[PDB]
């Protein structure tokens, strides 16, 4: 749907309950394996909305699929 | 960044399905796992010999030690058994063999232990005798035993004890007897390198002793830390024993 | 403004500068006509100046790594209809500064550096034997 104002309010929920700390075992360990790329991506999201440039969001949306493909094997 | 750059490498223990690699072969999943646990291994106990890896592990917020500490108090046969290798090799104590019995492996860490030094072709006496007599130094430093102790200390605060002693009682028989032996060491490096305040304390042992002394628990929990405060006896007399 | 414009409108029907981030500086050719008094750049043969912004937004699309097997067919198909518009330096400029600030694969970033090796370069090269002698 090219529809970035969607995906945004889609995983913003997302950022804002892993920015308030893992609280369990699973969660540390979580923060641990993937939370480094899912900062870069908010900071790519970010730094895109701030100045509209798909060349920004490519970087984020590569962060996420790299990610994503971990998490789904 | 913070919390999420240094932490990765001790991410193959604290994540129980761990995958690093999003597309890898299907065939190689067991291998890779093992060497997964070797490279984190390596990488831990690379960053506890530099002073910005031990402050930044052990820092008193949601730091990485406690992460260690806590997935060892979960019964998982797997991790459980793998980070007591990493426990071992970053005090720098030996291994015991892989056995179910107490007194089997108890004779495997006997620091009069044969070794192919002091063979006559090798290193006939002189190899020898540096092992088993001591130094002739009585009040020299020995950094060593600096390093040791503020390790020791740093794992003490963050609970390490109790999750061995978590791991001797709700475990199996294999590990039980290495955590056993890991105790054992440990106090017995406590009552040598560590200051009197720091482990005047420490050989009460209240979480091991109520355990075994309380007749509301199930009976195994009790008899099993009773044989575990039996064995820790043993290990002391072994250790005041001396190398012969 | 080209990228929401490809979405609803095809190639083939499109068809009845393009270079978003290109200045003198950071370009391989352009930088040396100030400093070496190199030979302003020719005219190429809005025919041309379409495929250009096409392969950049296929070259920026190659970047996320989403569908990259489309991609490639579609650069693949582009080389092969017009071997031609592989040859301007002031594209490969642009390309390769793309290159210097994104994050590409180590296959795509191999492929996309293959596209441009069978070219010729003639005129940069006859300018650069003239500014010597
Ligand atoms: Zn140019």
């Amino acid at each position: 749907e090219r529809n970035v104002k969607g995906m945004f309010e889609v995983l913003e929920p997302l950022h804002a309950m892993m920015e308030r700390g893992p609280q369990t075992l699973k969660e540390t360990s979580f923060n641990q394996a993937y939370g480094r790329d899912l900062m870069e991506a908010q900071e790519w999201c970010r730094k895109y909305m701030k100045s509209g440039n798909v060349k920004d969001l490519t970087q984020a949306w590569d962060l996420y699929y790299h990610v994503f493909r971990r998490i789904s094997k | 960044r913070a919390d999420v750059e240094l932490e990765r490498i001790l991410a193959p223990y604290t994540d129980f399905h761990y995958r690093h690699s999003p597309d890898t072969a299907e065939g190689q999943l067991k291998e890779d796992r093992e060497a997964r646990f070797l490279a984190s291994k390596m990488g831990i106990i690379a960053t506890f010999r530099s002073w910005a890896g031990i402050i930044n592990l052990c820092k008193p917020g949601n730091s990485g030690i406690q992460s260690l500490i806590g997935v060892l108090c979960i019964p998982n046969m797997e991790i459980r058994r793998g980070l007591l290798e990493v426990l071992y090799d970053i005090f720098r104590l030996p291994l015991p063999v892989v056995t179910e019995e107490f007194i089997e492996a108890l004779l495997s860490v006997d620091p009069g232990r044969f070794q192919d030094s002091w063979r006559l072709s090798d290193g006939f006496v002189a190899a020898e005798a540096k092992t088993i007599l001591p130094h002739r130094a009585r009040s020299r430093p020995d950094l060593m035993d600096n390093y040791l102790a503020l390790i020791l200390s740093a794992f003490i605060r963050n609970g390490l004890l109790e999750g061995l002693v978590e791991v001797i009682t709700n475990s199996d028989d294999h590990i039980s007897v290495r955590a056993t032996i890991l105790l054992g060491e440990l106090l017995h490096m406590a009552n040598t390198i560590l200051p009197h305040s720091h482990s005047h304390h420490l050989h009460c042992l209240p979480t091991l002793m109520n355990m075994a002394a309380s007749f509301d628990i199930p009976k195994e929990k009790r008899l099993r830390a009773s044989a575990a405060l039996n064995c820790l006896k043993r290990f002391h007399e072994m250790k005041k024993r001396g190398p012969k | 403004s080209f990228h929401l414009l490809r979405q609803q409108m095809s190639l083939t029907e499109i068809m009845n500068t393009g270079l978003q981030e290109h200045t003198d500086d950071n370009c391989l050719y352009c930088v040396c006509i100030e400093i070496l008094g190199f030979q302003p750049s020719n005219q190429l043969s809005m025919c041309r100046i379409l495929l250009r912004k096409e392969v950049l937004r296929l070259v920026i699309n190659l970047s996320s790594s989403v569908s990259t097997k489309c991609h490639e067919t579609g650069l693949l198909t582009i080389k092969e209809k017009y071997p031609q518009t592989f040859d301007d330096i002031c594209l490969y400029s642009e390309v390769s500064h793309l290159l210097s600030h994104c994050t590409f694969r180590l296959p795509c970033r191999r492929f996309i550096q293959e596209l441009f090796q069978d070219v010729q370069f003639l005129q940069m090269h006859e300018e650069a034997e003239a500014v010597l002698a």
